[PDB]
RNA sequence: UUUUU
RNA sequence: UUUUU
């Protein structure tokens, strides 16, 4: 006996009724936390400084 | 200029969002600010959006 | 979010 | 409504 975390009967928004929006294939998405923030800048900027 | 019945602003009031997205892009690359605030001393680099 | 000499 | 170089 085993199972998964995410579910489908959960209370979730619905454009229309049958649709479930937060598609439950997102099991694999956990990049670095700080890497996503705004407090750190972007890779492009980091490049253009390094080139200028 | 001599060939519009109301003024020049009253015709160019259309072209709003095009240059808006323009400055969004080319500011996202680099720290652009326009002229009109630099004479009037804006402070925030973010608020280039409406220094028209 | 900025503002720490 | 106009008047912002």
């Amino acid at each position: 006996p085993r199972l998964k975390s995410l579910t489908s009967k959960m209370r979730v928004p619905r454009y229309e009724k049958r649709v479930a929006l937060n598609l439950d294939h997102l099991i694999l998405y956990t990049p670095e936390q700080t890497d996503l923030s705004n407090t750190r800048s972007t890779r492009k900027q980091f490049d253009t400084w390094f080139e200028g | 200029i001599d060939h519009a019945k109301p003024t020049f602003r009253q015709i160019m009031a259309h072209f709003s969002d095009v240059a808006e997205a323009y400055i969004e892009k080319r500011n996202q690359d680099r720290p652009y600010m326009p002229r009109y605030g630099l004479q009037r001393n804006l402070t925030d680099m973010s608020l280039a959006r409406y220094a028209f």
